[PDB]
């Protein structure tokens, strides 16, 4: 945010100054697996 | 603090009912820390998913080649909630 | 349920473990007769 | 006693001219067994094919982590055959 403040006459300009910053997302990697053996393909009536 | 690239796997089997063997490096190349920082309790939570209902890749069991900056151990994982702690192999 | 985690490039994966279980329902069986003697047909207003 | 399923391999290589690492689940949530009564003799029996002959997927001089529900300790295969018998590490 910026702000106005009050000078005399003739006197230099003091700004208020205005703060910034930097907002930094790091990035992440995730994994979900399963493993199905075939030694259960004959012995499952689903499709796992 | 834990560093997930410096975790490694060792065993090679994906059976999921026996244990694991994991690899630590926290030599100078690593996360540069002892062992007994490393061994500390609640070190490897960040490992895990949910540390407080014991979800993650480290199971009961399992055993840890931890490499320190000063030493190596073996150490295996007694608990996964509500911390991870281990102990001497 | 599965679930998501994490682990180094190059590492091997880790799978999070899914649950199974069964649940078994037992099959009855009943029976609703009826008898119509055939006496009866000419004798009622109705449709036995 | 054995369960196959709590039997998983530890070394990656297919290298046929090296040792083999195992790694066996005997704590609570697989056999439940001391490391006494898993280290005893010819309790691998089981895991050969033919224990009288010495064929199977155990060799002389492989290396298993025995996870017992007391405590945990590196063995290695001595002989396969009569009997599989182990010793310390």
């Amino acid at each position: 945010e910026g702000m106005a403040n009050q000078k005399a006459p003739q006197d230099d300009i003091t700004p208020m100054n205005v703060s910034n910053r930097d907002a930094e997302a790091v990035i992440e990697d995730w994994y979900a697996s399963e493993y199905a053996d075939r030694s259960f393909q004959n012995k499952l009536a689903v499709n796992a | 603090a834990f560093g997930i690239n410096y975790m490694g796997r060792v065993s090679t089997s994906a059976n999921n009912d026996t244990q694991k063997v994991w690899i630590y490096n926290g030599t100078a190349t690593g996360s540069n820390e002892t062992v007994a920082t490393i061994a500390a309790s609640g070190y490897f939570n960040a490992f895990m998913v949910n540390v407080a209902l014991g979800k993650g890749p480290l199971g009961v069991g399992d055993l840890i080649i931890i490499n320190g900056n000063d030493a190596s151990a073996f150490y295996t994982v007694q608990t996964i909630t509500p911390n991870v702690t281990v102990s001497v192999f």
